RNA sequence: GAACUGGCGAUGCGGGAUGAACCGAACGUAGAGUUAAGGUGCCGGAAUACACGCUCAUCAGACACCACAAAAGGUGUUAGU
RNA sequence: CCCUGAAAAUGGAUGGCGCUCAAGCGUGUUACCUAUACUCUACCGUCAGGGUUGAUAUGAUGCCCUGACGAGUAGGCAGGCGUGGAGGUCAGUGACGAAGCCUAGACCGUAAGGUCGGGUCGAACGGCCUCUAGUGCAGAUCUUGGUGGUAGUAGCAAAUA
RNA sequence: UUUGCUCCACACAAUAUAGAUGGAUACGAAUAAGGCGUCCUUGUGGCGUCGCUGAACCAUAGCAGGCUAGCAACGGUGCACUUGGCGGAAAGGCCUUGGGUGCUUGCUGGCGAAUUGCAAUGUCAUUUUGCGUGGGGAUAAAUCAUUUGUAUACGACUUAGA
């Protein structure tokens, strides 16, 4: 697997959505803060969503780590991927998403034969 | 507060030059807790003489004990308290076995009959009556009669569950 | 401010609903009270 | 304990009982109430008669047929006490409602079931003798519930089959309990004493 | 709650490092730095601190 | 014989809460006989046992277990304060829970 | 319309049903324990606790800010001079 | 304490139900309930004080040790996210499918956002270091364009047929 | 109107559960009074006893309860078959009679259990529904359209028509 690594925590899994993203289609659910006089968002009224803050950052042992173990690197070619060749057990490769097929066929490969775990290797595949 | 004790609380002025040996004040004090008692022996000697806690002292402070705790006393009370509209003097017997237990009763009686609070009455003189025929109350003197006895009728029990199967009674 | 002039409610307001009845023949909501001493007989009849 | 509780509203305060019964409802006992109209409310006919007539002369102004609902049956003065006991706008609340069945008089099949009382809310335990007391079927008659008549005749009649009904175990519990006589002082019985039985 | 009796979180308002981008000077001041750690001169905690200063803060000698 | 049972019967009252603010990894169990705190300090630490049934055969059954255990003595009246792997879902206020005599002290 | 201080504005949280200012207490994200003010018949978490009295109102009473009551009067009832 | 004094307009408010040796009033002793408050612990960030070079196994704005702290409009400052174009670089991706668009499918970040899979599509487009600006919208009875509910509704009833 | 509909029984499949897990175990009245037993001259009677909680009473042992041999009494319980009687407040239940057929832990034996591996509800209930099997049972209406005007804005109502 990856290296040994405590269990990871991540404090809040839920989506921190823009209010009223729900109330109007113009108002997207990317996350902005209420900047109004009166709002009970900003005010943090109960019953209201919770707004990001600091106290919810990542474990710095876990940050950044998927459930596997690894931290996630982008390839775009076997080059890109030999430079995980020593760090196996702390980085998975992923491969971009313009790889094109018979490209994917050699960087997964490659990938299989140095022992890097590969993150998407069902993209574009034939059958 | 209640569970009252009686302290003895003997203080006087801070000895001086000119009198050396002040005269040692000393009261009875009906109490929760000895911090109390204090208290309640300044605030009288502050009242009565020209004297307070800055300029004075506690040399003594001791638990009173009830003589004979299992024998039925008839306990007179002078007592002076604060009405919502003055001061007046009051006179009150209370059939009791201790002085604490007696002061207990009557200011749960003050309390009851003239909503007078603790803070709004003076205990002038408890004393132990000596003898019947020198009671005054009725509401004492009644109790005081020869082979007395009575029944209580209307017994309720406490029931420990919700529900019951069994009409209860009230004999007893 | 008040009425100004009084004058009686216009209609009943017992009478209520005006809806129409549910049935052409209108039902026999009391029966005369019953005297066990006098023979049996009906206590009403249907006409048109 | 048992699946369904029976209670005897005879000699009950509505108040103390309602709280008892909304209690017992919400925690998940299925609760009957019988003989509603024995219920009793704490001082006098006269007083609880006015306190119905101010709940009588509340209603909606516009609409009279959407304002609050002034039922007059026994049971039903009980069931409104026990909602306001109980939050009955809610899911929980209306699924505890439904635990509860309330009559007057002793229907079937609970005519024949074992009935009990609520010690906590007895009038002869609670109230102060001397206290005025009102009677619930008395005071529904007075506003308007027209049954007090035929649950009377309901209830006489009842007590009447449930009186040969008594006598049958009564003479049966005699007998029982004359041949219990007859197995003391034998070894098994002995025995049982020593054990606590 | 605590009745804070001074600023929260308050910067020393002190330099802790130059200002500019020069690498030489920055080879200056990690030398500097070592100096002052490892001795017990204060003229290497002085020298270090004027390391940091700025052009109006070093006038012309 | 007609009595298989090993368990004392329980109710699921409430979640822990304020008179407006509940909180649901706590829940409040009434344990039929205990009228005590003196006496559900016995109950303290034993496993409780939510059963239900469901439609659908997960594991070969359709029948499914919440577990949780007594953690200490809610009130004056025998009240006990309970957690759960996963909390009750609140539709159960009212219905009957199970609580073992393991683990046991006796 | 001024004075001192504390607040609200700029502030959520527990309590006062409800409420800018009152009471408690000020706030990173969680776990556990203990409390504040307020409460513990039921709604509603928590004693239909314990104890001494008082009150029956054919318009009882039921917690500060606060959502009012007076002069006057009663062989109602209680204590007292 | 209770009662009289004590009269207002929709039906209504000790919060409601109800409560009468109280679930009322005065008082007293305990137990119990629960705040983002207090105590302990973990984690995030900030601030402060420090350690670390006979090469610290070549990152010293790194790694690490210790302590405390964390509300916030107007406002200040800092570190970052994103967009059009420019220099450099990855001899980067791509008709074996670039960009775009759809996706209660997956992953990373407190967040701005980033990444991947699937579908559609057809010609260009990214990462990183820097440079630059006509660089980020929910409001302005904002501009232009498009579209709803109203709604199969009003209306199509003057001038003889 | 597809060999449709309905009731009974067993077989399968699905569906869900406001929440079985020994038994909801029946006088009526009073509470400054009652219950039960007993006796008499039958009462608002005499006598005795009881309560001070259901902490009771009843059920309760057996591969979730197997197989088998006896002893003692003719009892206790289950299942159908039954003879009746009572119950209308929502009766839908209660009291019975007589055989049969199992079980009996009232008392003595004999055989079995294991490995679910040191726990995991460890599945033992009961709403509802469909598809089947085999045994009884029955053989319509309403609406539109037409029509009336006791009705009527339209719906609706009220009439008529093999
Ligand atoms: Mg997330
Ligand atoms: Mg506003
Ligand atoms: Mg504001
Ligand atoms: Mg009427
Ligand atoms: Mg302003
Ligand atoms: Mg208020
Ligand atoms: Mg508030
Ligand atoms: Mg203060
Ligand atoms: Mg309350
Ligand atoms: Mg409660
Ligand atoms: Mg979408
Ligand atoms: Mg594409
Ligand atoms: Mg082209
Ligand atoms: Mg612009
Ligand atoms: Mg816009």
């Amino acid at each position: 697997a990856s290296l040994p690594h405590p269990k990871i925590v991540k404090k809040h899994t839920k989506k921190f959505k823009r209010h009223h993203s729900d109330r109007y289609h113009r108002v997207a659910e990317n996350w902005r803060k209420q900047k109004g006089i009166d709002s009970v968002v900003r005010r943090r009224f109960r019953g209201n969503i919770s707004q990001p803050k600091i106290g919810y950052g990542s474990n710095k042992k876990t940050k950044f780590l998927s459930p596997s173990g690894h931290k996630t690197f982008l390839v775009a070619n076997v080059k890109d991927l030999e430079t995980l060749t020593m760090h196996t057990k702390t980085y998975a490769a992923e491969i971009a998403h313009n790889i094109s097929a018979k490209n994917r066929v050699v960087i997964l490969a490659r990938a299989k034969a140095l022992g890097i775990k590969v993150t998407n290797p069902k993209g574009r595949l034939a059958l | 507060m209640a569970h009252f004790k009686e302290y003895q609380v003997i203080g006087r002025r801070l000895p001086t030059e000119s009198v050396p040996e002040p005269k040692l004040f000393r009261m009875r004090i009906f109490a929760s807790n000895e911090v109390i008692a204090k208290s309640r022996y300044w605030y009288f000697l502050q009242k009565l003489h020209k004297v307070k806690k800055a300029s004075g002292e506690i040399v003594s402070i001791n638990q009173i004990n009830e003589a004979h705790p299992t024998k039925v006393k008839n306990f007179g009370v002078w007592v002076r308290y604060d009405s919502r509209s003055g001061t007046h003097n009051m006179y009150k017997e209370i059939r009791d076995v201790s002085r604490v237990a007696a002061v207990e009763t009557l200011y749960q009686d003050m309390a009851a009959r003239h909503r007078a609070r603790f803070r709004s009455i003076h205990i002038l003189k408890v004393a132990e009556i000596e003898k019947t025929a020198d009671v005054k109350r009725q509401y004492v003197k009644q109790f005081l009669t020869k082979d007395l006895k009575f029944p209580l009728p209307h017994r309720v029990q406490k029931s420990t569950k919700t529900f019951s199967y069994k009409r209860p009674s009230t004999f007893y | 401010s008040h009425r100004k002039y009084e004058a009686p409610r216009h209609g009943h307001l017992g009478f209520l609903p005006r809806k129409r009845a549910a049935s052409i023949r209108a039902r026999v909501k009391a029966f005369p009270k019953d005297d066990r001493s006098k023979p049996v007989a009906l206590t009403s009849f249907l006409g048109y | 304990v048992e699946p369904v509780v029976v209670i005897d509203g005879k000699g009950h305060l509505v108040g103390r009982l309602a709280s008892v019964v909304a209690k017992q409802l919400l925690n998940g006992q299925k609760i009957v109430v019988v003989r509603a109209e024995e219920l009793n409310i704490s001082g006098e006919f006269f007083r609880n008669k006015l306190k119905y007539h101010d709940f009588l002369r509340k209603a909606t102004a516009f609409n009279k047929t959407r304002g609050p609902f002034h039922f007059r049956a026994p049971s039903r003065i009980f069931y409104k006490a026990l909602r306001g006991m109980v939050s009955h706008k809610t899911a929980r609340g209306k699924a505890a409602l439904e635990r509860l069945k309330v009559f007057e008089g002793i229907p079937p099949p609970y005519d024949k079931k074992k009935r009990v009382v609520v010690p906590q809310a007895l009038r002869v335990l609670r109230l102060k003798p001397g206290r005025k007391y009102t009677t619930l079927g008395k005071l529904s008659t007075s506003v308007g519930w027209k049954y007090e008549d035929v649950v009377a005749k309901l209830e006489a009649k009842r007590k009447v089959s449930s009186a040969e009904y008594y006598a049958k175990k009564r003479a049966f519990t005699k007998k029982v309990a004359s041949a219990n006589a007859t197995a003391a002082e034998s070894d098994v019985a002995k025995q049982l004493a020593a054990l606590g039985y | 709650g605590i009745d804070h009796t001074s600023k929260q979180h308050k910067r020393s308002g002190h330099r802790t490092a130059p200002k500019s981008d020069n690498v030489y000077l920055k080879l200056l001041v990690k030398l500097y730095t070592f100096l002052a750690r490892r001795t017990d001169a204060p003229f290497n905690k002085v020298v270090l601190k004027a390391l940091f200063l700025s052009k109006i803060n070093r006038p012309p000698v | 014989a007609e009595s298989h049972r090993l368990y004392v019967k329980g109710k699921h009252l409430s979640y822990q809460r304020s008179k407006r603010v509940n909180n649901p990894n706590v829940s409040l169990i009434k344990i039929e006989g205990v009228a005590t705190p003196q006496d559900a300090q016995f109950y303290l630490g034993k496993r409780i046992a939510y059963v239900y049934r469901a439609s659908k055969e997960v594991r070969g059954s359709k029948i499914r277990v919440m577990w949780g255990k007594v953690t200490r003595t809610h009130g004056n009246s025998g009240v006990v304060r309970a957690t759960f792997r996963n909390n009750l879902p609140a539709k159960t206020f009212g219905a009957s829970v199970r609580i073992f005599l393991y683990p046991s002290n006796i």
